[PDB]
RNA sequence: AGGGGAUCGAAGAUGAUCAGAUACCGUCGUAGUCUUAACCAUAAACUAUGCCGACUAGGGAUCGGGUGGUGUUUUUUUAAUGACCCACUCGGCACCUUACGAGAAAUCAAAGUCUUUGGGUUCUGGGGGGAGUAUGGUCGCAAGGCUGAAACUUAAAGGAAUUG
C-alpha cells in the first residue's frame, strides 16, 4: 500500500486550512459528493480536507504513471487557474491549455490545435464542460478539482475542494504538482519542506 | 367545409324525412 | 361519365402498320442442349461486353 | 393492487440490475421468491441474498453482480407438458447453451434442464438468463 | 397489463373479443355477409356467360384520352345488365 | 401538436375558472389564461408636476397616484404591442422582462 | 505516401500493432481509413443504393446523392458507412472511408453441439434505427441467411452464414434497416455469457507499452 | 469459448467493467482504463509496473465512476478510508 | 471606414507568426524589408500590410497579444509568470478556524496548533 | 308549468359599410339570461393520456398534517401558545435539469421497467368517403339521445418534422 510517510503531515494542514480549502459550496449538495464533513451553520460546508488528501496523492499516482509526460494535459478555463496550469506545465511535462478550449481538439485532427493527451486534469469541470465532454469521445480519463455541487457526469477521481477561492485553486495546483515531482524522483528528499513558495501559483489582479 | 354545419343541415333534413313520412303512417 | 364517342377509329394503328415476315433462321437447339448454349456464351464467352456487359 | 409477489420481486432486481446497483431490498418475500432465488443462486446469477424478518412478511435485501442479464415471470403460470417445454425453451431464451426456464413441478421448483432429467413437468414461473 | 386479460381462465373473453373485431376485416365481413352471392352479379363465379346488348364508346379517366370500347353485356343466368370491356388492339369488330 | 404544456393558461386542478372579460373588446377569457397587466401612473403625469404644484394649496401633500388592472384577450394583448411573439426556444421563459 | 498523423496511425504503419484484435479489445478509437485496410488487406465493398435527396433553394432543387456503402471481409469483420456528397462517385468515395472507420468484430457462436469453425450467431441480438428493428436468431447448420436481399449482402459479408431473421416497421427504407442491423450484429459481443464469467488480467494499452514512437 | 476440443475461438476476448462487470464493447468510446503506478518503500513510483482499472462508459455516464473507483480503490488498499460500505 | 479585411490581417499575422527576430515597430522600417520577404502583387497592398503589421508590433510589446504565437514568445514564461507579486507575495501563510473546523483537526488525529475562536453571529 | 324579469341579448326592427351585406360595426329589442318543481343526458364533458399495484435520476418551491431544535418575535422580559426560521417525514397541485430509457418525431419521470416481447383488469380501433347516413328497436313532451348498416366510390387520406 503505502509507506505510512504519505499521510497528512502537520506542516499541509495549515496550508489547507489557510487556503480556505475546507470551506466547500453552500447547501447545495450534489448527491455524488459524501466527502462533506458536519456542515457548519450559517449554510456552509466543511470538506474533509482529510479525503482531498488521498485523492490529491491518487491523482498524483496516475499522473506519475504516465510514461510520457507531455501526454497529460492541464485544463483551466476559469479565471482563477490560468497562472496554476502554467507553473503546473513548467515543472512536468503538462502540455496546458488556459484560456479557450477551442472545441474539437480531441477531434478533426486537421485542427491546429490537434491534442491526443492520455489523461486531462481540469480544474472547474463546471466551467469545462466542454472539455470533458470531448474526453469521453475519444477514451480519455479525467481528473477534476471537484466542489461539492460539481457535475461530476464523466468525471474520473476528483479532488473535494473549493473553487471559490483563489488559492484554494492555486495551492491545489501547486500540491498536485508536488509528488509528482516527489514520485517521478525530481525532488531528492521526500521530507524535504520543498521551500519554493505556494504564492507561484496564484493569479495577480494587475 | 365546416363540419358543425353539415351536423346542422342534415338535422334539418331528418327533420323532413321525418315529417314528409308521417303523412303516410 | 360520357358514354358516347367515335366507334370509326377501332383498330386504327392495327391497319397502318406495314407487314413484314419472320426472317428465316435456322432452329434453335430445345431443352438440355439449350442449357449448354446458354451456358457457353454466358458464362465463358464475354464477347457481349459493350459497357455493361450488355447482350443486346 | 398487488397480484402477483414474485413478479414485483422480480421486477426490482431487473431495474436495480439495469442500473448497476449491486443489491437490491425486496419486499414481500414470499417462500416462491426464496425458492426462485436459489435456483439462480445455484447457478452463480444473483450470489448472496439475505431474509431480513420482520413479523409481517419478511423482506430480502440481495446482492447483484453483473452476471445477469434478465430474470422474468411467466404470468399466467401456463401447464406446461414433458413435449411442450422445449418449445417454451425455444421462445424465451438466447440461445440452447445457457439460460434456465424456472418452472414449478410437483416435486419441488427447479429449472427446465434439471426437470428433465428428473423427467417431470409441471406450470412455469419464469426465466433466468 | 396491456389491455386484453392474462388470466388463465379467461379463454372465453378473449374467444369473445377476437370475433367482435373480426367484423373490422373488409375479406371477413364480406366472406361471412355473403355479399358475392348476393351481389356482384356474377354467382361467385370465376367466369359467367352473357348476351352482347350494345357497343359503347366509355372515355377515360384523367389523366387520359381514349376510347375504351366496352359492350352492354346481359347476364343470363341473372338477367342482369353489366359493362365488359373487349381487351385487345382493336377487336370490337369482332363483337358485333 | 401540442404548442405548450400548459397550453394557453394556468389550469391545473381546477376545471373552471369563471372567467372574466377583456377589457379593450370585452371578451369573455378565464381568468387564468388571462393576461393582466397593472397600471400604476400618476394622476396628473410625469412631466406635469410643476403646473399642479406650482398653482397648489396644501404644497406637495401627495400627488397621488391612479390605480387599475387590465386584463386583455390574447387576440387584443397581442395587437396592442405586448407579448406578441417569442421563438420556440424563447416561449419557455416564464421570467418577466 | 501515408505519413499518418494520429497516435494509431504511426504504431500501425512502424508494424507495432499486428492485429486488428488489438484496436478491439482496448477500444481504440479509429480516425484513419489507411489503418483498418492496412490490419485487414481482404475487405470489399459493396454499395447498395444511391437516393437523391433535394433541397428547396432559389433555385428549383439541388441534388445531392446520399450513397449507402456496407464494407467488410467475409471473416468477423463488417463496416457500414453512409456519405451524401454533390456527385454521384464521390458519394462512394467518401462513403468507402466512412464505412472503413466503422468496422466492428461479430460474435460467431454455434446453435448447438459445437463442432468446429463457429457457423450462426450466439445469442439473440436485436436493433433499431427509426421505426425499423432488425432480429437476428441463431439457426442449425445448412439452413444459410433467411433474409431479404438488402440485410443478406450485410450479413453474409461480416461472416455469419446461418441465421434467422425478423425484420418489423417500415422496412422499405433501406438506411433504418441496414443501420439497424448493424446495431445488430454490433449487440453480438455486449451479451454476458457464461463462457464469459472469468476474470481477465485487464492488458494494458499499446499506448503506454509501446508511447516511445509518439508523434514527438 | 471453446469448439469441441481445445483450439479456442471467440477471437476478440473482451475487457469487462472493474465496476459493473459488464462488457466493454468495441464502440464504447466513454469507457477508459485508469492507469495507477506504485511506490516501493520510498515514495519513487516504479515504471513498468501498474494497476489497472477498467471503468465503462455507462458508469461515467452516470457520473458514479468517481464513486466506484473510491470503492474499488480501497479493496486494492492504495486508497485510505474516504469510502465507506454504510452510507 | 478604415477596417481592413481578412487578406490583410492573416497576412500580417502570418508575418509575426516566423519574423519576431526581425522587422521592428515603425512603418517604413517594416515596409522597406516587407517587399523582399513577401512577393505582394500590389503596392497599395503591401502598404496594408507594413502598416497593419507596424499596429500589431505596438500591442505584442506592451502585454502578450492573444492568437498571436512567434517562434519566442512562449519564453516569457521565466519573467512574467515566476517572480509573484511586485515586491509582496513574501509570506502569505504566517490559526482562525472556525469552532466547525476544530473538530475536525482532532478527528483527522494530527496535533495543529489551532487558536480557535467560536464564530461570532 | 309558476315567480321574477335590472343588465346583456339567438330572433326581429333599424343606421351605416359594401358592387351586393338579411354579416362583421352602431341603436333598440322579444325568447333566454335568475329562481321553484320536472325533463333533457350532450361539449375540444381535454391532461385529446382508463383504474389499481410495484420499481427506476437529481433539485428547489409551495399547500395540509405531524415530529425536533436552550432558534426569532408578541403575552406577564419570561411561559403553554399565535406568526415566523432551520431540519426531517406523510399526503397533494405542480415546476426545473438530464436522458441509463422510450418514441416517427413533437416530446415524455411517464408516453420509462415493451422482439431481452407475460403484474391485475375494463373499454375502444382496423385505408379514405358513403356515414354516425338509411332502416328497425329503445328512451324523450319535443328538440333529440343510445344502438347502427349496405349498395356504391376511391389510391391515396392522415401524423410529426425539414428547406423554400
Amino acid at each position: 500500500s503505502l509507506p505510512a510517510t504519505f499521510d497528512l503531515t502537520p506542516e499541509d494542514a495549515q496550508l489547507l486550512l489557510a487556503a480556505n480549502t475546507h470551506l466547500g459550496a453552500r447547501n447545495v449538495q450534489v448527491h455524488q459528493e459524501p466527502y462533506v464533513f458536519n456542515a457548519r451553520p450559517d449554510g456552509v460546508h466543511v470538506i474533509n480536507v482529510g479525503k482531498t488528501w488521498e485523492k490529491l496523492v491518487l491523482a498524483a499516482r496516475i499522473i506519475a504513471a504516465i510514461p510520457n509526460p507531455e501526454d497529460v494535459v492541464a485544463i483551466s478555463s476559469r479565471t482563477f487557474g490560468q497562472r496554476a496550469v502554467l507553473k503546473f506545465a513548467a515543472h512536468t511535462g503538462a502540455t496546458p491549455i488556459a484560456g479557450r478550449f477551442t472545441p474539437g481538439s480531441f477531434t478533426n485532427y486537421i485542427t491546429r490545435s490537434f491534442k491526443e493527451p492520455r489523461l486531462v486534469i481540469v480544474t472547474d469541470p463546471r466551467s469545462d464542460a466542454q472539455a470533458i465532454k470531448e474526453a469521453s469521445y475519444v477514451n480519455i480519463p479525467v481528473i477534476a478539482l471537484t466542489d461539492l455541487d460539481s457535475p461530476s457526469e464523466f468525471v474520473d477521481v476528483a479532488i473535494p475542494c473549493n473553487n471559490r477561492g483563489k488559492h484554494s485553486i492555486g495551492l491545489i495546483w501547486y500540491l498536485l504538482a508536488r509528488e509528482v515531482l516527489r514520485l517521478r524522483g525530481a525532488l531528492v528528499d521526500r521530507t524535504q519542506p520543498w521551500s519554493i513558495m505556494p504564492d507561484l501559483y496564484f493569479y495577480r489582479d494587475p | 367545409m365546416r363540419a358543425k354545419w353539415r351536423k346542422k343541415r342534415t338535422r334539418r333534413l331528418k327533420r323532413k324525412r321525418r315529417k314528409v313520412r308521417a303523412r303516410s303512417k | 361519365a360520357k358514354v358516347h364517342g367515335s366507334l370509326a377509329r377501332a383498330g386504327k394503328v392495327k391497319s397502318q402498320t406495314p407487314k413484314v415476315e419472320k426472317t428465316e433462321k435456322p432452329k434453335k437447339p430445345k431443352g438440355r442442349a439449350y442449357k449448354r448454349l446458354l451456358y457457353t456464351r454466358r458464362f465463358v464467352n464475354v464477347t457481349l461486353v459493350n459497357g455493361k456487359r450488355r447482350m443486346n | 393492487t398487488r397480484s402477483s409477489v414474485l413478479a414485483d420481486a422480480l421486477n426490482a432486481i431487473n431495474n436495480a440490475e439495469k442500473t448497476g446497483k449491486r443489491q437490491v431490498l425486496i419486499r414481500p418475500s414470499s417462500k416462491v421468491i426464496i425458492k426462485f432465488l436459489q435456483v439462480m443462486q445455484k447457478h452463480g446469477y444473483i450470489g448472496e441474498f439475505e431474509y431480513i424478518d420482520d413479523h409481517r412478511s419478511g423482506k430480502i435485501v440481495v446482492q447483484l453482480n453483473g452476471r445477469l442479464n434478465k430474470c422474468g415471470v411467466i404470468s399466467p403460470r401456463f401447464n406446461v407438458k414433458i413435449g411442450d417445454i422445449e418449445k417454451w425453451t425455444a421462445n424465451l431464451l438466447p440461445a440452447r447453451q445457457f439460460g434456465y426456464v424456472i418452472l414449478t413441478t410437483s416435486a419441488g421448483i427447479m429449472d427446465h434442464e434439471e426437470a428433465r432429467r428428473k423427467h417431470v413437468s409441471g406450470k412455469i414461473l419464469g426465466f433466468v438468463y | 397489463g396491456k389491455g386484453k386479460p392474462r388470466g388463465l381462465n379467461s379463454a372465453r373473453k378473449l374467444r369473445v373479443h377476437r370475433r367482435n373485431n373480426r367484423w373490422a376485416e373488409n375479406n371477413y365481413k364480406k366472406r361471412l355477409l355473403g355479399t358475392a352471392f348476393k351481389s356482384s352479379p356474377f354467382g361467385g363465379s370465376s367466369h359467367a356467360k352473357g348476351i352482347v346488348l350494345e357497343k359503347l364508346g366509355i372515355e377515360s379517366k384523367q389523366p387520359n384520352s381514349a376510347i375504351r370500347k366496352c359492350v352492354r353485356v346481359q347476364l343470363i343466368k341473372n338477367g342482369k345488365k353489366v359493362t365488359a370491356f373487349v381487351p385487345n388492339d382493336g377487336c370490337l369488330n369482332f363483337v358485333d | 401538436p401540442k404548442k405548450r404544456a400548459s397550453n394557453g393558461r394556468n389550469k391545473k386542478g381546477r376545471g373552471h375558472v369563471k372567467p372574466v372579460r377583456c377589457v379593450n373588446c370585452s371578451k369573455s377569457i378565464p381568468k387564468d389564461k388571462a393576461i393582466k397587466r397593472m397600471a400604476i401612473r400618476n394622476i396628473v403625469e410625469a412631466a406635469a408636476v410643476r403646473d399642479l404644484s406650482e398653482a397648489s394649496v396644501y404644497p406637495e401633500y401627495a400627488l397621488p397616484k391612479t390605480y387599475n388592472k387590465l386584463h386583455y384577450c390574447v387576440s387584443c394583448a397581442i395587437h396592442a404591442r405586448i407579448v406578441r411573439v417569442r421563438s420556440r426556444e424563447d416561449r419557455k421563459n416564464r421570467a418577466p422582462p | 505516401g501515408w505519413v499518418p498523423v494520429t497516435k494509431l496511425g504511426r504504431l500501425v504503419k512502424a508494424g507495432k500493432i499486428t492485429t486488428i484484435e488489438e484496436i478491439f479489445l482496448h477500444s481504440l478509437p479509429v480516425k484513419e481509413f489507411q489503418i483498418i485496410d492496412t490490419l485487414l488487406p481482404g475487405l470489399q465493398d459493396e454499395v447498395m443504393n444511391i437516393k437523391p435527396v433535394q433541397k428547396q433553394t432559389r433555385a428549383g432543387q439541388r441534388t445531392r446523392f446520399k450513397a449507402v456503402v456496407v464494407v467488410g471481409d467475409s471473416n468477423g469483420h463488417v463496416g457500414l458507412g453512409i456519405k451524401t456528397a454533390k456527385e454521384v462517385a464521390g458519394a462512394i468515395r467518401a462513403g468507402i472511408i466512412i464505412a472503413k472507420l466503422s468496422v466492428i468484430p461479430i460474435r460467431r457462436g454455434y446453435w448447438g453441439t459445437n463442432l468446429g469453425q463457429p457457423h450462426s450467431l450466439a445469442t439473440k441480438t436485436t436493433g433499431k434505427c427509426g421505426s425499423v428493428t432488425v432480429r437476428l436468431i441463431p439457426a442449425p447448420r445448412g439452413s444459410g441467411i433467411v433474409a431479404s436481399p438488402a440485410v443478406k449482402k450485410l450479413l453474409q459479408l461480416a461472416g455469419v452464414e446461418d441465421v434467422y431473421t425478423q425484420s418489423n416497421g417500415k422496412t422499405r427504407t433501406l438506411e433504418n434497416t441496414l443501420k439497424a442491423a448493424f446495431v445488430a450484429i454490433g449487440n453480438t459481443y455486449g451479451f454476458l455469457t457464461p463462457n464469459l464469467w472469468a476474470e481477465q488480467p485487464l492488458p494494458v494499452s499499446p499506448l503506454d507499452i509501446y508511447s516511445d514512437e509518439a508523434s514527438a | 469459448m471453446e469448439n469441441d476440443k481445445g483450439q479456442l475461438v471467440e477471437l476478440y476476448v473482451p475487457r469487462k467493467c472493474s465496476a459493473t462487470n459488464r462488457i466493454i464493447k468495441a464502440d464504447d468510446h466513454a469507457s477508459v482504463q485508469i492507469n495507477v503506478a506504485k511506490v516501493d518503500e520510498e515514495g519513487r513510483a516504479i515504471p513498468g509496473e501498474y494497476v489497472t482499472y477498467a471503468l465503462s462508459g455507462y458508469v461515467r455516464s452516470r457520473g458514479e465512476s468517481d464513486d466506484s473507483l473510491n470503492r474499488l480503490a480501497q479493496n486494492d488498499g492504495l486508497l485510505k478510508n474516504v469510502w465507506s460500505y454504510s452510507r | 471606414g478604415r477596417v481592413r479585411t481578412k487578406t490583410v490581417k492573416r497576412a500580417s499575422k502570418a508575418l509575426i507568426e516566423r519574423y519576431y527576430p526581425k522587422l521592428t515597430l515603425d512603418f517604413q522600417t517594416n515596409k522597406r524589408l516587407c517587399d523582399e520577404i513577401a512577393t505582394i502583387q500590389s503596392k497599395r497592398l503591401r502598404n496594408k500590410i507594413a502598416g497593419y503589421t507596424t499596429h500589431l508590433m505596438k500591442r505584442i510589446q506592451k502585454g502578450p497579444v492573444r492568437g498571436i504565437s512567434f517562434k519566442l514568445q512562449e519564453e516569457e514564461r521565466e519573467r512574467k509568470d515566476q517572480y509573484v507579486p511586485e515586491v509582496s507575495a513574501l509570506d502569505l501563510s504566517r490559526l482562525n478556524v472556525d469552532n466547525q473546523t476544530s473538530d475536525l483537526v482532532k478527528s483527522l488525529g494530527l496535533k495543529l496548533p489551532l487558536s480557535v475562536i467560536n464564530v461570532s453571529a
